[PDB]
């Protein structure tokens, strides 16, 4: 339930905040860092805090202009759900 | 023999892997010897489960190991045997090195994966005795970290793929036990066994 | 800090579900 560092939720937004409204190519290991962040969530048993952590990336990433961003949260969502599809049987709903 | 891209070196491998995965569950008992039949892989007894779960299992693993190594991307593939408490005890660790066209050079590097096999089948004897109750997983180091590399595996339905914890890889004061190393061309290629201190 | 290893999410059958035919 840790991202680089941040256990809270309140901190793992101050990071996802800083880390896609900087940096202009995101280092693969941080993508990769992200999905491991959140296939944990999924062990863990915090849906809530993974729609959370969803939905926010989702507001960022698509708003960038810069389709590297647009990408990395297909790429982010794509791993989530088929980790979802085989240990609850669903895909989260993404309005 | 003759054809394709890099991907005999590919299917060369998996197949060579299939078997190497069977044979160490055998040599260390990860399963009854019930489930197991002797065969015949280059020109060297070897053993393979016929439970059809278990195979599967493994050639879905292959299978999406596959893609990896046609583009050289994998660094190891290692066999884990974690005791009953989900704690690694031993590794048999791949480690596999990047270096035209193949001909009967190919029937040259079947023969150099025969001697792999082979320090499998008697390799209790360099090994302390397994713990009961023993389980295994498969992990793959690939060479660096890319979003590519777990596009390339989330090929299989229903056997999906995620980052390994450091619970799955960890093990405490780890003695190297190596098996075989060889150089080709095409392929350099070590077995090496990472072993705990205590079981 | 270690993205580069990768690992099914399933376990192989356990020693349980084999020792039962
Ligand atoms: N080389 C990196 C690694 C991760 C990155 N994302 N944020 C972090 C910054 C420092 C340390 C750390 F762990 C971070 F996660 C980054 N911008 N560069």
């Amino acid at each position: 339930g840790n991202l680089a560092g941040a256990v809270e939720f309140n901190d793992v937004k101050t990071l996802l905040r800083e880390w896609i409204t900087t940096i202009s190519d995101p280092m693969e290991e941080d993508i990769l860092q992200v999905v491991k962040y959140c296939t944990d969530l999924i062990e863990e048993k915090d849906l809530e805090k993974l729609d959370l952590v969803i939905k926010y990336m989702k507001r960022l990433m698509q708003q960038s202009v810069e389709s590297v961003w647009n990408m990395a949260f297909d790429f982010i969502l794509d791993n989530v759900q088929v980790v979802l599809q085989q240990t609850y049987g669903s895909t989260l709903k993404v309005t | 023999t003759q054809l394709n891209f890099g991907q005999v070196v590919a299917d060369v491998l998996c197949e060579f892997l299939e078997v190497a995965v069977h044979l160490i569950l055998y040599v260390r008992e990860v399963y009854p010897v019930g489930i197991f039949q002797k065969r015949k892989k280059y020109n060297v007894p070897v053993q393979m489960s016929c439970h059809p779960e278990l195979n599967q299992y493994i050639q879905d693993t292959l299978h999406c190991v596959k893609p990896l190594l046609e583009k050289n991307d994998v660094e190891k593939v290692v066999v884990v045997i974690l005791d009953k408490e989900h704690r690694p005890v031993e590794k048999f660790v791949f480690e596999i090195t990047q270096p035209i066209s193949s001909d009967s050079l190919l029937s040259h590097v079947e023969q150099l994966l025969a001697a792999f096999i082979l320090k499998i089948s008697v390799c209790d004897a360099v090994l302390d005795h397994n713990p009961p109750g023993c389980t295994f997983t498969v992990l793959v180091h690939t060479r660096e970290a890319a979003t590519r590399n777990m596009e390339k595996i989330q090929v299989i339905k229903d056997f999906p793929w995620i980052l390994a914890d450091e619970q799955d890889v960890h093990m405490h004061d780890p003695r190297l036990i190596p098996l075989k190393t060889m150089t080709s061309d095409i392929l350099k290629m070590q077995l090496y066994v990472e072993e705990r201190a205590h079981k | 800090r270690t993205a580069n290893i990768l690992k099914p999410l399933m376990s192989p059958p356990s020693r349980e579900e084999i020792m039962a035919t």
